[PDB]
Formats: structure tokens, C-alpha cells, sequence
């Protein structure tokens, strides 16, 4: 029934916050009430302490707290070998110690931020110790991949090919959320230049609250997060669906609001809502699960997906005759009293497998590659208990995902 | 004689909130209230449909399946939701994917044990037992899969009482998810081979015939579902009441199906016309058969006059002549001969109760199992293999402990289930 | 007529204090009050339960044996506690271990003598006695070791009057002790072969149907010593109430044991239906054998419907037809030949009292000797073994004065016990 | 009925003053109220004197507070033979003075610190004295058996060999309580790196409270003194079982409190929570007695152990079919007014008997070797009224010790 939560990596830590935010707030539980149902890991204190002092700083248990004073370093090896190591067992231990007290659970919704060290390479591990201590439940991680252009850290593709690599054969479904594409939204359906942090936060907030929240929650067409995977992956490749969400209007700016199902869904294939810079520019959608919340009539959906069906223009894969998972919950969404986002009474978290991302993971090898091909970074990780092996055979790899992306579309 | 309806699935469920709410006021029976039945005659009957325990709770007797809590704690947690004795909940808080193969041999397969057990104590209630009404959507897990195994094994359990089938098959136009044919193929497969008299209703036929043939501009899904659970109480129930000429579940079912396959049906209501305006009362007779055969107002997708019938049942209920009942029926028979069948010389399945749907002064089910639904399954089948060639979400199912001839087999058995029904329409 | 109930040990007297709580309220005897009787009727038959002193009091006519005062100092200090004449209490401030050694060897086989010193006071009271009630739990020293000697010597005693026993036997699925085997195997040996009426309850046969057959979220063990103690008023103190057609221990015994085993049963209460909503009164009567005849709903963990029946004695209290109770019964046993052992001709013994459970219309207790409680002894018979093998916590019965040839003896016993049982299920 | 209590050596007395405090705590009987019902031995004054001077100083008799002004010695011949035998005459005398004034008891709870002067070597004549003066009753023997790496004294092995192989054939069941294992406890499962001595005494003073307090209470399934070594001894060896105790939840930080049952006795298993370092490693349980406080329903426990039962990675021994004691007792817990502990509405002190200690007493007894091998501190008992017999005939003991405890279990 239920689904547990790991956070990992200081951004893992900060979308953690947020979604852990929006929450409580559509929950009516305030500052201090029940008790959350995850945990937060990072290997610099100074983050998740920031959970410690900050807001919400008593609805958490120092328990499901776990830090490394130690080092965190940009750098896959020495967060999941070397240092990473350590915490690992005192991590799990909680996911071990939280998955006993409930009844019944589904999976852990783990959250991480592919190109960091702590974010790719512990999880890595996580990821990896849990799918032998409970292959038998749903590992939906939501990433935070790469921005195509806008990276951070100077070496983020040797962590995030490898992230990739190792938990590729570990999870269920892997949801994106690209944090430039996203900023993008914030430019141009929200507009603000100032768009800090703390908003794209707010953002996957939404779209996550979309996922786990009101969906545990009842509804006309109730969807479980097994629903997902099985609805979601074609193959077992822990597929990287995309996330979008609809009405992503401005609570100041504009206002229509009042746009009819008709419209808020017609709103999640045009490229520039998607919260990821993965643009259908030839990836053909091969599963949707378009998750609505609100006041929605069924018929309102099975038509306006219809009339989708058959816009060709969106042309979704052969092998596939209808993928459309329409999900329907009931309590509209819930915006923060006043951030930036509209407010309205009805929306669409749809998410989706996109022979898409043929490209994105190309985009991202081909980094990776160009650095390999001088060794680069590569001493920080050596010296951190890893070889040339991991390396050139986790881009081996990617090499076959690039080819697997590929296949499972294009073709007939 | 009895019955025992059966609410798998959302959809299923949904609809049930939307049969009982209905039936109910067609028997006076307040959510935990009793009989407070303007008549007297809406109680001889109610058996069908209730049990006797304390003296003012009559119970409704159907059994609510659906691995989605949420669901059936909106239908328990709302209006007549809290009628249904809590034991009639064979929740499953699993995960209730919306995999036929989820619904069916891994999550619903084990559910089902603590199902039969009450089906049981539902049918060893009391008097004797006709058969099990069934709601459900093939385009889902707890529907189509879940709900598709309640009745294989209830079939096994009585394979004398009936089994009447309530399925909403995949709406053409835009399909309500994306596996839908892969949902449904595999529930059509299990329903040709157990219940014995489906009515297949389409979210978009309703609509139509709910947006033009009741200006409605607003069809909620209580709408929707409201139309259908007032075609399946002139259906059932109904006959349970007196008439000059009344049938039961099985006339229906020994004069409806020629052949074997189980065939299914579209239902059709009689008066039905938009609220004020419209209330024109055209409805001596001529009216309501002019009504009930027409293409639109099938509550089916397809349009008969696109295939002959094989049978037809009129279950009129309010005060008529045999005589321009029977009448009638005839020149329908006549200026239609074309599609009708002729290897049955009354095709027509004539039947007549009395008291009429509480607030109304005439109106008459129909019940027709024409050869168009033919190129319903077609369609079905058809996005089967354009997706099924390709596999494409296969793993959903086979992952969860499916199999690649299991698909076949399916497609297969309702493909062909297509091509016997063109046999007639020849 | 007459019986002396015997609390023995810790379980067998908190059942006590919820055997006499119920008891007293259904022959209106308050703490030490007197009959405050809602009617006249619950009054000509006490004597079988008291004794008469003052002229308000009226005492129960029980033993309470116990090693460990807490114990008795908490049902002796609660409620109706005070209602007991002092003299009745035969404690053992001794340490009551966990043994069943210590209880009926070491410990208890002193405290024994002061016992039945008492239960010859109460024996000699008056009139002429029937038998004598004994609680206990077979998992434990007071109460199998102690109590399992208190009978052997009873036995020898007045080897006329009968002895009904209400054992405790050793749930499944988990033990509520860890030996729980060794002082249970030892002390089904001496049931074999002392009471002549035994009738095995378990805890969690108990939980399932205060579970689920009352939707009770919080079954405290109150609740279900309640249940229990439900079941053995049906029994005993009913049938000496008037009746159509009257049973009393002895016809319960001389119906029941076809074989001098002694034999086990299972009691089964009849209406047990959740508080306020199901108070369906669907009691007419067939609701009644509906309940009492269904697997869960029998006291035993074992379930009825894995082996034949010896005998069966719906013992009903409250108005009912000889017809529609000896008609019933019928189609049960036919309904089911299957299960209900063929030799037997009329393998049920239909009894009935005519006042009912003070605030209830119509109840019937049910007193099964079903083969099916081989599987219980099979049970317990191997935890023994599997155990008994590496001598276990044996130190602890040896070192107290033990043979290893003691062990020996039971398991076998009880183990042909089992192989016996099986000779009429075949 | 009662059972008499010799608190032997400093610690011993520690340890006494805090299970002494406890009591009366949940007794409603103040600094000055009834009596006492044990007695206080040391060869140092200034400890006994603590009481003497320190709280609880009236509620005992200036009788059944043994001193020796002379020397203390950590050495057991000196504490056994030599000095501390002028004093078990006087000794002895309270506990046959005090074991006369009662009513027919059970016996006498034993508290000394096995590695000590006149914990060790003393209390093993003390002991010894009384299994021929008193064979007909209970020796239960409470001990703070030497901390896995954390020990004190240089010599502590030869102290606490000694003391095992002198008591082994005179207690009925010696409760053994890790000093170190215990502060895992306090650093892991209540937080603090400021644990007071005085602190692991409230601690031991609580599952001791549980043991006889609470036992010889009245209650729902009540468990004599005897039942214990009945129920928790499977042979003669003095058998050594450990002493644990479920909600040890800090009555500050986290607050889950409410912790039903189920949740309790699962938190007894786990070996991060047992008051000794001889964690599950291997050792098969082969008898517990779950004593349980407060507020229980019988089928709880009867169910809560049963899911036990069945997790088979808690691994019974063979020849033993069912080894579960329920001991239901009412009233909850009493906690310290203020100390650190939560204060729940029921616990779970199960102790038992493991295979386990297979563990602790080897990698005890090995210590002593690695000495004894080149007689270290020998010359310091030898002077002292001993020989090399004692030592290594008493080595000998403790090897059938290490067979005896391998024996009972790892076969079948």
C-alpha cells in the first residue's frame, strides 16, 4: 500500500524538502502533527541539516536523517566505493527499520540527482542493495538528469554514465525531470528570470504529488505505483519515463484558468512543458500514463485523448496499439499560498516512455567520451577504488541503451 | 427466485453506486432505511435483489471487487454508500495496476478465494437462486482481469444459475487508456466462455445518445452511468415484477441466444427524451418502438442497421395493449425484413410487465443481439495486433507472470468469435 | 441436580471470573447481592451454581486453584471477586513455574490434598451431583500440571458424577508460551483418561471469529474468555432450564462419546453477529445451523469440514418449532453426508431449552466431536517431538522430579489418541 | 515467595543502589517509608559508605550493610580465600538472619560484577556457602560479566574465569548484563556520549525491575522465581541467559512511544538492543522468558510471537520445539521522574538462553590464556591463598564450558 521515500544527494535533498512541503500543505498537516515515511542521505552535513534547522525541521525523526561529516566529492567512486561505503549498511538499516513498522508496502520512491557525487554514486549502491533485499517491490527512482547545455559540476557525465550503469539493472521505472528544460518554464509559461532553486522545487513538487500523493489516494480511476512500471516500461531496462504537467500558468500574470480538460491535456505533447529537454524531436511516445487530478468527466478524457489518438503528429509507437493509462483522482491540485504557480481546479502529471531520450543519453555519452578519451577527471576516481574497468565498461554500457532506445522504436 | 450482482473493478463498482442508486428508489429502499415503497408492489419482489435481517435493512446482495482502496472508499464513503453490509468489500489494497494480467493470475488471483467465499454466502442465502449480475469495464486490472476470474470460477461453482454480463467495452473514438484492447481482448476471451448474456454498453455511444438525445451538455459520469443502470432495471428486476406476458432472465436468455457463444447484446431504453421541452409523451407505443430501434439510442457502439438481429427483446414495463404491443412489433418485423434474419420467423422476443419505471407512465428495454456487434470486436481485435505485433506493453503482463501464447489464444478465440457472428449475418 | 466449576491455574480462572460474570447476570446474581432476576424462571435451577447461607447470598460453588496469588488476587480484587466465599480460594504462594512438572509433581502435589479437602465441602453440599466444570489451558503449570491433577484425583473420587472439561489447547500459527507442547501433550494424556467431556478452545480460533464474526478491531483477551464462557452457559446451566425436548451433561455425554476416549468437541455459540448493523435477526432458525455448521464460528482451530462428525448437539435456548429445529437438522446432515460419519444413522442429538440468553431472541450452543480435532493433537503431538528429540527445556520437569519415560508416556498416548480418531473419520 | 538479594563488590552495589531506587520509585514508598529485603558487601568501605552516606541512606539497616575497611584487591584470591573470607562468616550470618524473618521464600537475586575483587572472587565462596545452606531454593545471580574490548582492570579475565568456574556449580540462573553492549544502547537507542555509570545502572535497574519487582506482582500470567530456571535452564551449568528490554526509546528526542506490542517484541531480537555483545552471531536461542509490563492482550503476544516463531533467521534450537515463557504483568514501566528514559505504557524484558554466549565466553576465556601464559599477574593470587591449580584447573572448567555450550546446540 504504501511506498517509501530515499533522498539522496544534497538536491535529491532539496526537491526532497519541496515535495516533501507541497505535501503536509494538501495534507492539512502543519509544521508539527504525524510522521513522514522517508529518509534523506548526503555525505555533507551541512545540506540535510538544512532540513535540521530550516522549515519542517520537527516533522522529521534524526533518525531518518542519515549524514556523513565526512566528504561528499563530485565524484561517482568516492561517493559510491570509498566514502559512499560506510553509510550504506546505517542508510539502509532505516530503510530496513521504516519498511518493517508499515503493513503491506510497494516500492521506495528514491530521489537523486544523476550528476553528483553523493546523488549518483551512493544511490547507485542504495539502488543496489535494495533490489536484492526486496526484488520483490517497485524501485521507481525520480531523477533530476543532466541539463543538456546548463550542466554544473565539471565532470557530471563521468557520474551520471555511471548512475545510469549501475542502477539501470536495479530499478523499476526511472522518472526524469530535466532541470534546464524546466527552467524554461519558468522563462516562458510562468515567466521570471528569477526563478531560484527553490521553484523548480516547488515544480517536481507538483508533478511528484501527482504521482505518489493523490494517486495512493482514492479516486474514479485509481492507479497503483505496480500500475505504473507495468503500464510504463515495455522492457526491462528500468526505463526512464518523462514528466510534464498541465496547467503550469502564472498565479499573477495571466488568467484563463478555466481551461476545460480539453485544453490542460492537448498542453502536455507540446515540447515546451515537459521538464525535460528531450523535445519529440522524432521520439515516439511508446506509454503514457496521464495522471489527472480535479474536477474531470471520464468522457471528457476518453475523447480528448481520442481526438490525440489520432493527431498522428504525435505519432506513438508500432508495437503498440493504445498506450494511454488515464488516471483520474479527484481533490484538484494544490498550489503553494503564494509562490508562482495559477492555482487551478484540474490537471494533467502525464508521464511517458520516449523513444525521446534516444537522443538525451546520446547527448550525455558523447560527453562523457570526449572526456574519457583524455582520462580528464579520471585520477579522482582511480584513487577512489575504481578502475579503467567500471569506467569503459559502464560506457559499453550505455552503448547498448543507445541501441535498445533505438530498436524499441524507429522500427516496424 | 434470486440474483446476485457483482461490482468488479472501478468502472463496475462506479456503475453499481449507480445501479443501487437507482433500483433502490425502484424499490423504496432508503440508503439504511426500509420499504418505504409509494406501493406495496415493489416488495413481494425485492428478494431478487436484498436480504432480511433486521426488519427496515434490506441489504443489498452484491460483492464489491477491487484491488483499488480509493475506489470503493468513495462509493462506501458517499450517498447509498453505506447500505452494503462491510463484508460485501473484498477490497485488495494491493496495487491495483491496470494490468489484466495484474488483476487476473498475480494480485486479483488471490483476492479471489476471500471473493467466492462470500459469493457463496451470498448465494446460499435463501429461496433459489437465478444467477449474478456482473458490472465491469474491459479496459482495466480489477475490471477485465479481476473480474473476468469471478465469474470463470463462478461458473464452475453453479454452471446452472445464469450469468448476465455488463461489460463497457473500449469506446472507439478515444480510448479512456492505452492498453485498453489488451485489457479487454483478454476479457471478451474469458466472457465468450462463461456468462451467458452480456450487455455491452460505450462510454461515447452514451454520450451521443445522452448529448443529442438528451440535450445535456454537461454528461457527467454519473450521467453516463445512470442511463446504463436504468436499462440493466428494466432488464432484471423488472421481470420480477407481474405481467400480462412477463419473462425472467432465463425467457431472455432461451430466446435470445440462438448459438452457444454466450453472445452479447446492446441494450436500449425506451422514453428517452430530454427534460421539460421535449416531455411531448409521445409515447403510446408506436413511439417507443420508434424509439428502441432506432440506430442512435443503442446504447452499443455500433448501429444495427449496419447487421442483421438475431433476436430482439422489448421488455416494455407499464400498462399496454398485447395488441398494439404485438402489433407493432410485426410491421417492425416487415419494414425492416431486410435486416432481421429470416431463419427465425419471430425473431422478436415480445415481453410485458406492468408497473412501469416508478415516475414514468411507459417504457420498454431492449435487449438486441444483432450481428453488427460484430464490427465491434473487430475494432477490439484489430488494435490488438497492431500493437500486440510489436509487444508493445507486453512487459507489463509477461513481467507479472503472463505468457506470449496467453495473448494469442485470446485474440484468437474473440477473433473468431467474430467471424461465427458474420455467419448469421449471411 | 448439581456441578461444582473448578478454576484451575491462571487462564482457567480469568475464564472463571468471565464464566461467572456471565453466568450470574443469566440467573441476575449480583457481586453479593442476591436474585434481582428479571423473571422467577432463573431462580427453581440455580442450586446447580450455589449455595444457599444467608438468603441474598447465594456463592458459587467453584474451586480456584492457582500457584501464583496475583493471579487470584486480581479476580479476587476486581469486579464480581467478591463474591466467592473466601474458603473457595486454594492458593499456592509457592513459585508457580511454567511447569507442568512443578504443578502436578513438585509444587502442586502439596497444595493438591488442601484442594480436594474443599471440593468434598462442595461436593457434600447438598442434593445429589452431576458433575464438575473445569478451565484451564494445556500451556502451562497451574493449569495442566495442577488441574490435570486436580480430576485424576476427582476421577477416583466419585468416578459417577461426570467431568465436563474446557481446555485451552495450544493455538497454532504462534505459542503463547515456549514449552507450551510438554505441558500440553501431558496434560491431554490425563484428560484421556479422567473427564468425560472435553470441549478445546483457542485463542486464536477465537481472535478469526471475534475478528471477523464481530467486526471487533480490539478483541481483549476479556473478550474472548466472554465468548468462551458464552458457549459453556449454553451448555451446562441452559439445559437445566425447562425445554420442549431437555438434555443435561449426561444426555450431552451419553449422545456424544461413542467411543470411552472421553473424546474432545468444539463449541459453537449461534447468533454471532457485530453490534449495531448486522443485528440482522435473520435468526429464525436456519440462520442459526447456517451459523453453528460453517467452519469458522467453531471454537477449535481445527476446521470441521477436514473430517467426518461422531456426534452433534445443537443444544438450542429460546421458542422455536420442534419441526422447524428437528427439520433443519435434517437437510444438514444430508446437505453435508459427506462429512457426518455414516454409522450413526442420526448422528445429531437436537436438544431445546425454551428460555433464551437473557437479552437475546434465539441462540444454540453447539457441541461438535468431529473427527477433525485428530489434526490439533497431530499438531501438538509433533512440536513435542520435533522438540522432545533434544530434550529441550526438559531440565526444567526432570530437575523438578520427572522421569524421561514420563514424556514418553503422553506423546504416545495422545499420539495413539490422534491414530484412534482417524479409525471413524475412515 | 520473596527472594532475598546480595549486592557483592562496588559495582554490585551501584547497580544496587539503582535497582534498589527503581523500586520503591514505582512503589510509592519515599526515602524513608518500609524495609529493605537484601543486603550490601565490599572490602572497601568507601563505596557501601555511598549508601551510607548518599540517597536512600535510612531506608536500610546499618546491618544489612557489610563492610571490610581493609583492602578491596581486584584480585579474586585475594577477595575469595585470603581477606574476603573474614568476612562471609558475618556475611552469611544477615542472609540466614534475614532469610529467617520472612516467609517461606524462593531465594536470593544475587548482584556482583564478574570481573572485580569482591565481586568476583568473594560472592564465589558467598555463592558457594549458600548452594549447601539453602540447596532447596533459587540462585539467581544478576552479573555485569567483562566489556568485549572495553574492560577495566588488566587483570579482569583472571577475575572473571574465576568466578565462573567457583559459581557454576551453585547458581540456578546467572542473568548476565554487558557493561559495554550497554552503552551501544545509550549512544545508539537514546542518544547520549555522556553516559553516566549511574545511567547503566537505571538501565539494568529496570530490566531487573522487571525480573522480580513486577514477576512476583500479581498479573494476567503471572512467573516465579522458580519458573524462570525452570522454564530458562535446559542444564545444570549455571546457565547464563541475557537480559533485554524492548522500548529503551529516549524521553526527549524521537517519540513514537505508542508502539503496540507487535513492535515491541520485535525490537528484542534485533541485537542492537541487548544489553551484551553477543550478538546473534550464530547462537541459537534455546529458551526465552517474555516478560511483558503494562498494557497487553494476550493474543498480542500470543500472535506477535507467533509471527516469530516463523521468521526462522531467529533459528531455535532442534530439540527444542516451543522455548517462549509469556509472562504478563499489569502495571506498566515505572521510568526515573527525569533521567533519559522514554516512560512507555508497556515493555518487553526478555531474556534467555543463546547459544550465543558460545561467543562471549570463548573470546573471554581466550584473554586469560594469553596471560596466564606467561603468568602475569600470577604472583599477585598465588601470595594470596591459591596455586596454580586453581587456575588452571578452573581453566579446564570453563573449557567443557565452550564444549558444553556447542554441545546443546549447532547439532542435531
Amino acid at each position: 500500500r504504501e511506498c517509501i521515500s530515499i533522498h539522496v544527494g544534497q538536491a535529491g535533498v532539496q526537491i526532497g524538502n519541496a515535495c516533501w512541503e507541497l505535501y503536509c500543505l494538501e495534507h492539512g498537516i502543519q509544521p508539527d502533527g504525524h510522521v513522514p515515511r522517508a529518509v534523506f542521505v548526503d555525505l555533507e552535513p551541512t545540506v540535510i541539516d538544512e532540513v535540521r534547522t530550516g522549515t519542517y525541521r520537527q516533522l522529521f525523526h534524526p533518525e531518518q536523517l542519515i549524514t556523513g561529516k565526512e566528504d561528499a566529492a563530485n565524484n561517482y567512486a568516492r561517493g559510491h566505493y570509498t566514502i559512499g561505503k560506510e553509510i550504506i549498511d546505517l542508510v539502509l538499516d532505516r530503510i530496513r527499520k521504516l519498511a518493517d513498522q508499515c503493513t503491506g508496502l510497494q516500492g521506495f520512491s528514491v530521489f537523486h540527482s544523476f550528476g553528483g557525487g553523493t546523488g549518483s554514486g551512493f544511490t547507485s549502491l542504495l539502488m543496489e542493495r535494495l533490489s536484492v533485499d526486496y526484488g520483490k517491490k517497485s524501485k521507481l527512482e525520480f531523477s533530476i538528469y543532466p541539463a543538456p547545455q546548463v550542466s554544473t559540476a565539471v565532470v557530471e557525465p563521468y557520474n551520471s554514465i555511471l548512475t545510469t550503469h549501475t542502477t539501470l539493472e536495479h530499478s523499476d521505472c526511472a522518472f526524469m525531470v530535466d532541470n534546464e528544460a524546466i527552467y524554461d518554464i519558468c522563462r516562458r509559461n510562468l515567466d521570471i528570470e528569477r526563478p531560484t532553486y527553490t521553484n523548480l522545487n516547488r515544480l517536481i513538487g507538483q508533478i511528484v504529488s501527482s504521482i505518489t500523493a493523490s494517486l495512493r489516494f482514492d479516486g474514479a480511476l485509481n492507479v497503483d505505483l505496480t500500475e505504473f512500471q507495468t503500464n510504463l516500461v515495455p522492457y526491462p531496462r528500468g526505463h526512464f519515463p518523462l514528466a510534464t504537467y498541465a496547467p503550469v500558468i502564472s498565479a499573477e500574470k495571466a488568467y484563463h484558468e478555466q481551461l476545460s480538460v480539453a485544453e490542460i491535456t492537448n498542453a502536455c505533447f507540446e515540447p515546451a512543458n515537459q521538464m525535460v529537454k528531450c523535445d519529440p524531436r522524432h521520439g515516439k511516445y511508446m506509454a503514457c500514463c496521464l495522471l489527472y487530478r480535479g474536477d474531470v468527466v471520464p468522457k471528457d478524457v476518453n475523447a480528448a485523448i481520442a481526438t490525440i489518438k489520432t493527431k498522428r503528429t504525435i505519432q506513438f509507437v508500432d508495437w503498440c496499439p493504445t498506450g494511454f493509462k488515464v488516471g483520474i483522482n479527484y481533490e484538484p491540485p494544490t498550489v503553494v499560498p503564494g509562490g508562482d504557480l495559477a492555482k487551478v481546479q484540474r490537471a494533467v502529471c502525464m508521464l511517458s516512455n520516449t523513444t525521446a531520450i534516444a537522443e538525451a543519453w546520446a547527448r550525455l555519452d558523447h560527453k562523457f567520451d570526449l572526456m574519457y578519451a583524455k582520462r580528464a577527471f579520471v585520477h579522482w576516481y582511480v584513487g577512489e577504488g575504481m578502475e579503467e574497468g567500471e569506467f569503459s565498461e559502464a560506457r559499453e554500457d550505455m552503448a547498448a541503451l543507445e541501441k535498445d532506445y533505438e530498436e524499441v522504436g524507429v522500427d516496424s | 427466485r434470486e440474483i446476485v450482482h457483482i461490482q468488479a473493478g472501478q468502472c463496475g463498482n462506479q456503475i453499481g453506486a449507480k445501479f443501487w442508486e437507482v433500483i433502490s428508489d425502484e424499490h423504496g429502499i432508503d440508503p439504511t432505511g426500509s420499504y418505504h415503497g409509494d406501493s406495496d408492489l415493489q416488495l413481494e419482489r425485492i428478494n431478487v435483489y436484498y436480504n432480511e435481517a433486521a426488519g427496515n435493512k434490506y441489504v443489498p446482495r452484491a460483492i464489491l471487487v477491487d484491488l483499488e482502496p480509493g475506489t470503493m472508499d468513495s462509493v462506501r464513503s458517499g450517498p447509498f454508500g453505506q447500505i452494503f453490509r462491510p463484508d460485501n468489500f473484498v477490497f485488495g489494497q494491493s496495487g491495483a495496476g491496470n494490468n489484466w494480467a495484474k488483476g487476473h493470475y498475480t494480485e486479483g488471483a488471490e483476492l479471489v478465494d476471500s471473493v467466492l467465499d462470500v459469493v457463496r454466502k451470498e448465494s446460499e442465502s435463501c429461496d433459489c437462486l437465478q444467477g449474478f449480475q456482473l458490472t465491469h469495464s474491459l479496459g482495466g486490472g480489477t475490471g477485465s482481469g479481476m473480474g473476468t476470474l469471478l465469474i470463470s470460477k463462478i461458473r464452475e461453482e453453479y454452471p446452472d444459475r445464469i450469468m448476465n454480463t455488463f461489460s463497457v467495452v473500449p469506446s472507439p473514438k478515444v480510448s479512456d487508456t492505452v492498453v485498453e484492447p489488451y485489457n479487454a481482448t483478454l476479457s471478451v476471451h474469458q466472457l465468450v466462455e462463461n456468462t451467458d448474456e452480456t450487455y455491452c454498453i460505450d462510454n461515447e455511444a452514451l454520450y451521443d445518445i445522452c448529448f443529442r438525445t438528451l440535450k445535456l451538455t454537461t454528461p457527467t459520469y454519473g450521467d453516463l452511468n445512470h442511463l446504463v443502470s436504468a436499462t440493466m432495471s428494466g432488464v432484471t428486476t423488472c421481470l420480477r415484477f407481474p405481467g400480462q406476458l412477463n419473462a425472467d432472465l432465463r425467457k431472455l436468455a432461451v430466446n435470445m441466444v440462438p448459438f452457444p457463444r454466450l453472445h452479447f447484446f446492446m441494450p436500449g431504453f425506451a422514453p428517452l427524451t430530454s427534460r421539460g421541452s421535449q416531455q411531448y409523451r409521445a409515447l403510446t407505443v408506436p413511439e417507443l418502438t420508434q424509439q428502441m430501434f432506432d440506430a442512435k439510442n443503442m446504447m452499443a457502439a455500433c448501429d444495427p442497421r449496419h447487421g442483421r438481429y438475431l433476436t430482439v427483446a422489448a421488455v416494455f414495463r407499464g400498462r399496454m395493449s398485447m395488441k398494439e404491443v404485438d402489433e407493432q412489433m410485426l410491421n417492425v418485423q416487415n419494414k425492416n425484413s431486410s435486416y432481421f434474419v429470416e431463419w427465425i420467423p419471430n425473431n422478436v422476443k415480445t415481453a410485458v410487465c406492468d408497473i412501469p419505471p416508478r415516475g414514468l407512465k411507459m417504457s420498454a428495454t431492449f435487449i438486441g443481439n444483432s450481428t453488427a456487434i460484430q464490427e465491434l470486436f473487430k475494432r477490439i481485435s484489430e488494435q490488438f495486433t497492431a500493437m500486440f505485433r510489436r509487444k508493445a506493453f507486453l512487459h507489463w503482463y509477461t513481467g507479472e507472470g503472463m505468457d506470449e501464447m496467453e495473448f494469442t489464444e485470446a485474440e484468437s478465440n474473440m477473433n473468431d468469435l467474430v467471424s461465427e457472428y458474420q455467419q448469421y449475418q449471411d
